[PDB]
DNA sequence: GACTAGATCAGAAGCAGTAGAGCATGCATAGTTT
DNA sequence: AAACTATGCATGCTCTACTGCTTCTGATCTAGTCGACT
């Protein structure tokens, strides 16, 4: 998957989605464009590099490079931006609708033709390499011509032309007074006509629930970090790749802006003499460090040379059983190793023999690891992992080798010495209780940051000017109510039992 | 190839997080 | 689509003219009934001519493009007749 | 040293580093003028080339009396060598 | 020949991630002075 | 015995540099058309 992904909302403008069934209730059209809106600040989170695209039909003016007949390409494919959804923004309310119908109009005629040919007219503008090629129609006329076949044959074949270009059509059906059958008309034009989406709806289409749902982070494709050697010994050597399936997510870096204008500014450092005044470059100054009442002058050069040790990759050492591992002797991140065929062929099946029987002696491969040039080498464990699937038969966990860091001698800390205590039988139990009245089901994606959150959201109010910002409701902060309710007189006993009459825990 | 993110084509879709659930 | 049968068809034509090909290929997919009138046609292929004269293919095809959306199958098939300056009718100049 | 004159170009070096060179300047007894004047007799450039050199030479005498003698264009190699030796140095092609 | 327009390769820019240094802030711990 | 100051640690933010992977752009090249000549 190399490129990016193109999308383009295409929003119908009759009359019919510009009624609303109860007094209470969004119009279609106004469901359209907020849907919109969260696709184009999720997009704005998450892929910043991708391009969207909106598109009326059925309006009474037009704009379009072939200039044909109501058709209004509002905004081409450019990556998005406050500027668009500020743009958007003024068609939300019924004032908005007002102000849509003053600027391009509704009730006009059209042929979906003419829509899919502008369609693929702004898909080959691009010049950037597209991945992924995606339509989007937000409708609620399942028989959009009835009255004639001519123009539902072309836009057949003109659906057909697209999908064989490898341009994917999918439709948000919309509410209906009577009720959306795809069955009519849909079935040939929509890319994939699912088996269940072939009986008549009477409500909105569930995806809308999804596009409706903002996702607030960063979404990074596949990449290597290094791509390595893996040597048993001198002349035994098969080519790996390193990838971090568990990052840190940081805030994007602040820039410096001028305070008049809001604009750029560019930061120089720089070292001179006091004595002269004059520029020195890093390499006319020496390094220096006092050892023993005296000073060490080195070299930049053999400063750096100080950390050569051997070449980058992984050394091969021996096997050590997995009991020897020790859970508490985490020490940094652990990374994923998974075979590289493009440099050295043969290196598959060398590496799933020693995965499988890694497995089945339940072994780990102790190496000696060296990510980059003039790094000193740490010692890792590759522990063999092998593939998990979910009930789907959705991959959870990729076969391979978890590389885990493993520490030195200078990474350990001495404790003080403490005496132990031990509790008596009661009290475990009555802990073991109030554990088991607590207890619950955890999972990797259970929770979010609150900073970046409130970081994204703070953003976004600045940039669209909205009154206030959203607060996000922090998940990481215990239910103190719920716990109480749930332990009941299990703390009082507890503290009874363990805790003399004056104590003041908090004191 | 169900639970495909809309939003993000070729990335999983991700359930929205539920913090702690009380069994 | 650059392998789909009417590409095939358009560019492997035996170098049943080019004219019948373009226009069977164009017959389910343009309109019934065009609008451009004698005039324009002419002003099209007077500009398309003095663009091809000037080395400039961008606005040569747009008149291309202009044209095609303005006209029928049997317009577009004529059309191509004239420009290949190909046109038999079974009468001759006298 | 009161005879001569030296003149640091504000434009393309800096604030803070025209700041600091003058005030070095000073302590080591230079005079250094903080503004433009027909009295400057040297004139030091930083990071600049021959061109900008010479317009810049053009503007000044597009706003300077007749009869005098324009200020001799220097790198900021010959005011560090001067300032580093404690005295004046003289002037050679490079500089120039 | 010459022009114009298609398609192929290699270098530079953007980006991600790591390492080193400095700063600021806060806090804790222990030695010296009165 | 109490107050001030030297020393150190833990953490977040920022400049600066360096290495590696991916994508975009400038540069190096064959087909179609018109024209020149013989």
């Amino acid at each position: 998957y190399s490129g990016r992904d193109s999308l383009i909302f295409l929003v119908d403008a009759s009359k019919a989605m510009f009624e609303s069934q109860s007094e209470d209730e969004l119009t279609p059209f106004d469901m359209s464009i907020q849907c919109i809106q969260s696709v184009y600040i999720s997009k704005i989170i998450s892929s910043d590099r991708d391009l969207l695209a909106v598109v009326f039909y059925g309006t009474e003016k037009d704009k379009n490079s072939v200039n044909f007949k109501n058709i209004y390409v509002l905004q081409e494919l450019d990556n998005p931006g406050a500027k668009r959804i500020l743009e958007l923004d003024q068609f939300k309310g019924q004032q908005g609708q007002k102000r849509f119908q003053d600027m391009m109009g509704h009730g006009s005629d059209y042929s979906l033709s003419e829509v899919l040919w502008v369609c693929a007219n702004l898909f080959s503008d691009v010049q950037f390499k597209m991945s992924h090629k995606r339509i989007m129609l937000f409708t609620n006329e399942d028989n959009p011509h009835g009255n004639d076949s001519a123009k539902a044959s072309r836009a057949r074949t003109k659906a057909g032309d697209l999908r064989d270009t490898g341009i994917f059509l999918d439709l948000m059906h919309l509410k209906k007074p009577g009720g959306f059958d795809i069955s009519l008309f849909y079935r040939d034009i929509i890319s994939i006509a699912e088996d269940e989406d072939l009986r008549v709806h009477f409500e909105e289409s569930s995806k809308l629930e999804d596009l409706l749902r903002k996702v607030r982070a960063k979404e990074t494709r596949k990449r290597a970090l290094s791509r390595l050697k893996l040597k048993l010994n001198k002349d035994i050597v098969i080519s790996v790749g390193i990838y971090n399936l568990v990052q840190k997510a940081l805030k994007p870096p602040p820039i410096k802006l001028y305070r008049e204008t809001n604009e750029p500014v560019k930061t120089k450092t720089r070292t001179f003499n006091t004595s002269t005044g004059g520029l020195l470059l890093p390499s006319d100054t020496k390094r220096s460090q006092i050892y023993g009442s005296r000073q060490i002058i080195l070299e930049k050069e053999e400063t750096e040379e100080l950390k050569r040790f051997d070449d980058p990759g992984l050394m091969l050492m021996g096997f050590k059983p997995l009991v020897l591992l020790k859970k508490h002797h985490y020490l940094r991140p652990s990374l994923f190793v998974y075979p590289e065929e493009s440099l050295v062929i043969g290196s598959s099946t060398l590496f799933s023999a020693l995965l499988i029987k890694c497995l089945e002696k339940e072994v780990a491969a102790l190496c000696r690891y060296t990510p980059r040039r003039n790094i000193p080498p740490y010692f890792v464990a590759l522990v063999p992992q092998e593939e998990e699937l979910d009930d789907q038969k959705i991959q959870v966990t990729p076969p391979g080798f978890q590389l885990v860091f493993l520490p030195f001698a200078d990474d350990k800390r001495k404790m003080p010495f403490t005496e132990k205590i031990m509790a008596t039988p009661e009290q475990v139990g009555k802990m073991k209780a109030i554990v088991e009245k607590l207890r619950f089901t955890y999972r990797s994606d259970s929770f979010e940051n609150p900073v970046l959150q409130q970081h994204f959201r703070n953003l976004e109010a600045l940039a669209l000017d909205l009154m206030e910002p959203e607060q996000a409701v922090d998940l990481t902060l215990p239910k103190v109510e719920a716990m109480n309710k749930r332990l009941g007189s299990l703390v009082d006993e507890f503290k009874e039992l363990v805790y003399p009459p004056d104590y003041n825990p908090e004191g | 190839c169900p639970g495909e993110s809309l939003i993000n084509p070729g990335f999983k879709s991700k359930k929205p997080a539920g913090g702690v659930d009380f069994d | 689509p650059r392998d789909g049968k009417d590409a095939l068809k358009l560019l492997n034509y035996r170098t049943g003219d080019f004219a019948m090909i373009a226009y069977f290929v164009l017959k389910p997919r343009c309109l019934q009934k065009g609008s451009l009138t004698i005039q324009q046609v002419n002003d099209l292929l007077d500009s398309i001519a003095s663009n091809n004269s000037a080395k400039r293919k961008d606005l040569i095809k747009k008149s291309l493009l202009q044209l095609i959306t303005q006209s029928s199958a049997l317009e577009q098939k004529w059309l191509i007749r004239m420009i290949i300056k190909d046109l038999k009718l079974g009468v001759s100049q006298q | 040293f009161p005879g001569v004159a030296i003149y640091l170009v504000e434009p393309r070096m800096g604030r803070s580093r025209r700041a600091f060179l003058t005030g070095l300047a000073r302590s080591k007894g230079f005079r250094v003028l903080d503004a433009c004047s027909s009295e400057a007799t040297h004139v030091v450039m930083e990071e600049t080339s021959a061109e900008e050199a010479v317009s810049w030479q053009e503007r000044r005498m597009a706003a300077a009396p007749p009869g005098c003698t324009p200020p001799a264009l220097l790198d900021i190699s010959w005011l560090t060598e001067s300032l580093g030796a404690g005295q004046p140095v003289p002037v050679e092609c490079r500089h120039r």
